């Protein structure tokens, strides 16, 4: 006699509960704006740095978890080291080259946890200016700091990593040809572990932040979220080329 | 991880 | 006697091109935050609406192929009808709800793409007003929505799909025991092609724009992107409970 | 497409 809806009452328990946009007024739009774009650049800077090392000789020969793990331990030295280069060779004072199409002037930087990681980024640019780092001597130290940390029990393929590592170093040195000029860019290395420190804390604190909400693509959420733990787990051993 | 992983096996 | 450096000449060669960052200052940043801020929601949406679906009766027992296609076609009228009812439910005139942080006011909308795309959303929210739709009768038509457009030359378990259909639109008339009633919101089931039509043609327009470029997520990113060209292909074959 | 089918394959 009387027809139930009983598919009703099913759409009913699955129907999920409303989704939150995250949105909060109180952020400026251009802070808002300005953090995004920076992310999403981010992101995809980590997919070309991981083409990058693919092609890197040597890289391919390490086993396939240590490459995972040496691109998850350094993305940002590869970034913040590229990207001294840009504004160094840009020449302009105070000016971050994170794109062609977006130079940051860090004395227009209202926020102020965006204007201490500039500020440290200035330090890298102003380093390779007193040096006056060549190209050349650039693309060494850069390879370089893909193998700067490893995990505290070493990788899968050790013996091989120190044989690709110790073979950059040579190059380096070869770059170059004075002996002391290798000391003071290998100081300038060892440097980056205290800068990427400070740029690594900052994107943590903010990636966390549920009440800001700054968006980030894909894969440097996942990254971010693979090594999080491990920034105190005490699972990263920094390699450094002088003491200490 | 995943991502980084399908990224690094292609 | 000299060991020329072999490597650096390698690193050369793979040393990838600048990354542009997309930045265009000419567009405001409100914009430019409402714009991705709606089109983060609405990617986290589509992953809601996957999993909403897969829990649906009879939805799964389609072949994995339809399932895709039907997702693929109709998560524009999954999310446009989902944002009339929350909006409707909200009460306020020319309120949108797109979140319960993110209500918007169609009359403090300056960009005239989206001020357009919210007033047919007004119109949806006007009608399920006018009809005073029940969540019951809601919930029904949501369902229909999902099974309202196919590919031309139909779907891999055409028979299933019609069946399972079939049965979606005996709840809609059960949950409503007049007739009427049925005619009208079926009408309005109807009229929800040509609103989705106008926001698939704003989405296809920004997502092509390679001047503003308006961030979108990486899920919503492929679904627009394996769309785009159907919406040109004539390939999709709309499903009219009425004529014409 | 990819990123529909994983969630779809789940
Ligand atoms: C043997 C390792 C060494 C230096 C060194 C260390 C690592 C890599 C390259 C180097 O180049 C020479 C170099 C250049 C500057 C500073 C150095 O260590 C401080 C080194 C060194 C150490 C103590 C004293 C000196 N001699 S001096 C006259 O410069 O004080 C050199
Ligand atoms: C991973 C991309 C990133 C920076 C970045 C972005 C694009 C190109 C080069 C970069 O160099 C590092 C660098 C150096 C200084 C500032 C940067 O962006 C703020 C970047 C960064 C660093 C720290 C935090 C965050 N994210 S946040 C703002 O949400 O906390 C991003
Ligand atoms: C048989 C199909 C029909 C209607 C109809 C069509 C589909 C689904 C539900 C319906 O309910 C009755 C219904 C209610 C309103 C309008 C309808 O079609 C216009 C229909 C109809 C068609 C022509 C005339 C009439 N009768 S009347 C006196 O309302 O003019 C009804
Ligand atoms: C897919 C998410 C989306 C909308 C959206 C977003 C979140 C929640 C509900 C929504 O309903 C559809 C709806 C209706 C009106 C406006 C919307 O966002 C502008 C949305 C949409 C529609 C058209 C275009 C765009 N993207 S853009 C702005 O870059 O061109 C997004």
């Amino acid at each position: 006699p009387q027809l139930t809806p009983t598919l009703v009452s099913l759409l009913e328990v699955i129907e999920p509960e409303v989704l939150y946009a995250g949105y909060d007024s109180s952020v400026p739009d251009s802070t808002w704006r300005i953090m995004t774009t920076l992310n999403m650049l981010g992101g995809r800077q980590v997919i070309a740095a991981v083409k990058w090392a693919k092609a890197i000789p040597g890289f391919r020969n390490l086993h396939l978890d240590d490459q995972m793990t040496l691109l998850q331990y350094s993305w940002m030295y590869l970034m913040a080291f590229a990207l001294g280069w840009r504004s160094y060779r840009q020449s302009s004072a105070n000016l971050l080259c994170f794109a062609p199409d977006l130079i940051i002037n860090e004395q227009r930087m209202t926020l102020p946890g965006m204007y201490d990681q500039c500020k440290h980024m200035l330090y890298v640019s102003s380093e390779l200016h007193r040096l006056q780092v060549s190209y050349e001597e650039y693309l060494c130290m850069k390879t370089l700091l893909l193998l700067s940390s490893v995990p505290k029990d070493g990788l899968k393929s050790q013996e091989l990593f120190d044989e690709i590592r110790m073979t950059y170093i040579k190059e380096l040195g070869k770059a170059i040809v004075n002996w002391q000029r290798f000391y003071q860019l290998t100081k300038l290395l060892d440097s980056m572990h205290e800068v990427v420190e400070n740029l690594l804390n900052y994107c943590f604190q903010t990636f966390l932040d549920k009440t800001m909400s700054i968006e980030f693509p894909e894969m440097l959420a996942e990254i971010i979220t693979n090594q999080i733990p491990k920034y105190s787990n005490g699972n990263i051993k920094k390699l450094l080329f002088h003491q200490k | 991880s995943s991502r980084l992983w399908e990224l690094l096996m292609e």
